[PDB]
């Protein structure tokens, strides 16, 4: 959810 | 009875909810709930609804869904003893996206307490609607945290409604997929979960059109995948017909509506192009069916628009028209440079073609036809 770099997040 | 009239609203808020801090740079700001509360007070909306302070939900109330091992970890973990729980932090998905902060468990108690108390107030038929903007944490799983959510207050509040309601309807207009609520009731027909969300290289990566439930819950999970930049007109063209078709086929006796504001235009994490009026249109559509309704919060990370959205949606629930000129409040500078209640959409491209919206809706009606 917060940020990018895989897994969405 | 005919399905109308002004509804009684019970509003849940704890003045300490705005002091919990996720950490520097973290987009989840519980201060937005205090801004929302202070804004609707200066609008005078406290005269039209009953304001309650929620209790702190105990670990016993949370274990009605969550595992004992996961809840006991939430009571124990603190910023001063993270080194001892470094293994348990990874097991329960705590430390990065869902960080450890001071009063973490208390924040979960206040957020959950408002939701379960609203469900009790609805079960006892002492209100028509219950509002808990601190709730709506739709990502929390049975034994792990996710998407800034630690305890899934929605699942606990719906389990409370299932004591007196045979069928409960969950609607999720957060820009992210309501995976936690959908997973909890994926194999039962007593709860139908309807989620509108962005799909494709986006958190949490679930919510495909072809996810309709399993077992006895097959065709009782509805997901509308969307692309970037959807506006009020495209969103309103599909929400009302799909919700109307769900009410006809499923016929619930209670409704839970998660009103995540991160689907608004200009959200720090969202990429939709909705306005407050387009977002609040979903509230008054669900409201027209005159069923016991629990309104919860959720996402929303441009906090000045979050305070706008949930204040207006509270007035919509109260059927009270409030002026676009924002009254003075303790956070008046947050709403510059316009100091208006309603927002305007951006010039971003709506990648949701009208034919795409019509095709996804048509395939969802096929699934709804498989209900008894
Ligand atoms: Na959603
Ligand atoms: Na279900
Ligand atoms: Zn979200």
């Amino acid at each position: 959810x917060w940020x990018d770099n895989x897994x969405x997040k | 009875s005919q399905g109308g009239g002004k509804k009684k609203v019970c509003y849940y808020y704890d003045g300490d909810i705005g002091n919990y801090y996720y950490g520097q740079g973290h987009p989840m700001k519980p201060h937005r709930i205090r801004m929302t509360h202070n804004l609707l007070l200066n609008y005078g909306l406290y005269r039209k609804m009953e304001i309650y302070r929620p209790h702190k939900a105990t670990a016993e109330e949370m274990t009605k869904y969550h595992s004992d091992e996961y809840i006991k970890f939430l009571r124990s973990i603190r910023p001063d003893n993270m080194s001892e729980y470094s293994k348990q932090m990874q097991r329960f998905n705590v430390g990065e996206d869902c960080p450890v902060f001071d009063g973490l468990f208390e924040f979960c108690q206040l957020s959950t307490g408002g939701s379960v108390a609203g469900a009790v107030k609805l079960n006892r038929q002492q209100t028509d609607m219950a509002v808990n903007w601190a709730g709506g944490l739709h990502h929390a799983k049975k034994s792990e945290a996710s998407g800034f959510c630690y305890v899934n207050d929605i699942v606990l509040a719906i389990l409370e409604l299932l004591k007196y309601h045979q069928r409960v309807l969950y609607i999720d207009i957060d820009i992210h997929h309501g995976d936690g609520v959908e997973e909890a009731f994926y194999t039962t027909d007593r709860v139908m979960t309807v989620s509108f969300h962005k799909y494709g290289e986006y958190f949490p990566g679930t919510g495909d059109l072809r996810d309709i439930g399993a077992g006895k819950g097959k065709y009782y999970a509805v997901n509308f995948p969307m692309r970037d930049g959807i506006d009020d007109e495209s969103y309103g063209q599909i929400f009302k017909p799909i919700i109307s078709k769900v009410m006809e086929m499923y016929q619930p006796s209670a409704v839970v509506l998660q009103c995540g504001a991160d689907s608004l235009s200009g959200d720090r994490l969202g990429c939709f192009n909705l306005t407050v009026k387009g977002h609040a249109k979903c509230v008054e559509v669900v409201k027209t069916f005159n069923l016991p309704l629990l309104m919860l919060g959720g996402g929303g990370y441009t906090i000045r628009n979050v305070a706008r959205c949930w204040t207006y949606e509270t007035a919509v629930a109260l059927d009270c028209e409030i002026p676009n000129e924002l009254p003075y409040n303790d956070y008046f500078e947050y709403f510059g440079p316009d100091f208006k209640l309603h927002i305007s959409p951006s010039n971003m491209t709506n990648q949701n073609t009208p034919e795409y919206m019509e095709k996804i809706k048509q395939r969802l009606f096929e699934n709804l036809r498989m209900l008894p």
